[PDB]
């Protein structure tokens, strides 16, 4: 990662659990690191980012195409996808303020929403686009 | 940085001092030209082409695409093409600020496809003075 | 080096020092000619013509084209055509600095287009002694 990203996550998870909706459908189920127990079921997890770096002469940025999951163990899955209607509407257009360096802007990309392991669990992707400055 | 979304081009829906942004707008360029007038007399310098600046008629162009969205702005610039007009056109630059000037409505073009959205191209050109109010 | 934009040609309203630039005017010349009296003896040391200088009658010629902007100035351009006389103008070399002489109004003529602006063109003759003011 650049500079930023350590608190680029620091912030895009301050900005969960504290939107109002999504603490009604998740609850307190938003982390990178699941914690021991018996593992609630409708939890979203934000990990897997990717750095791209826009860059230039005076000082440098980049653009984080992080990844933010939504899994579910329910029968459909259209729990997950009014999940992620509330994880989406949280973060672009984000105006966060970060630790380290600005973001210009909060985007959002692909998602994909497939049926992961045994036709069982259900995760739907969502890559938000975060271009920083350092 | 700045923001891309923040950098939006607007009408005048009533003509007099109102102003919103046109339509789903996929890109902005507000383009600016000099006409570069040449001065060089028999005697420069070793033989490098002198220029005058100020004498130059100096001009803008606007640049907008999107889609086609249906608003009370998306019809106001169809009104300036069919009885033409030049309105008092506005292009906020995120941080610099309002531009404020006139601009004709040179050319306008909506497309479709069988299978995509309905989108538009929107060239203008200048037609008086700008400004900047920073 | 200098711009023409400042190449200024004046009108009088009153008649008497009220000098006003005649509209928008887009290209501007002042024209002096001399007459070349030929003083050619049978002796000119290997038949080379000599001239005279002093003798020859002595002339400028206003040329002034632009568009048609109807200002009181160019109002007054058109009566003095009509009430033929030969009223006081002035030309602003942009730094040498002012002609200052009386002058006929020759040859004024208004012309449009279907696609075009209405354009005036503009021709005056030398009526008097010429000055510099500087």
């Amino acid at each position: 990662s650049y500079a930023v990203a350590g608190a680029l996550q620091a912030a895009v998870y301050q900005q969960l659990r504290a939107d109002a909706v999504l603490a009604a459908l998740v609850g307190t189920a938003v982390y990178d690191a699941v914690p021991p127990g018996p593992l609630a079921g409708t939890y979203v997890s934000l990990g897997p980012e990717d750095v791209a770096d826009a860059s230039d002469k005076t000082g440098a940025g980049a653009v984080h195409d992080f990844v933010i999951s939504v899994i579910t163990d329910a029968a459909g899955f259209a729990t997950a996808k009014a999940a992620a209607a509330a994880v989406s509407d949280a973060l672009v257009g984000a105006d966060l303020v970060l630790s380290r360096g600005r973001l210009v802007g909060l985007w959002f990309l692909r998602a994909k929403a497939r049926r992961v392991e045994k036709a069982d669990m259900r995760r739907i992707d969502l890559v938000f686009r975060a271009r920083v400055e350092g | 940085a700045q923001n891309g979304k923040d950098l939006l081009i607007k009408l005048d829906l009533t003509g007099s001092g109102q102003f919103e942004t046109i339509a789903g707008l996929r890109a902005t360029r507000i383009s600016f030209n000099a006409e570069t007038v040449d001065v060089t007399s028999l005697e420069s310098q070793g033989g490098w082409r002198e220029l005058l600046g100020g004498a130059g008629v100096r001009s803008a162009s606007i640049s907008g695409a999107g889609v086609f969205k249906d608003a009370d702005t998306d019809e106001r610039a169809r009104q300036i093409f069919f009885d033409g007009e030049v309105p008092e056109f506005q292009v906020i630059i995120p941080d610099f600020g309002i531009v404020q000037g006139p601009f004709m409505i040179t050319s306008i073009d909506y497309a479709g496809s069988h299978n995509g959205e309905a989108s538009y191209e929107l060239a203008m050109a200048s037609a008086g003075a700008l400004s900047f109010t920073a």
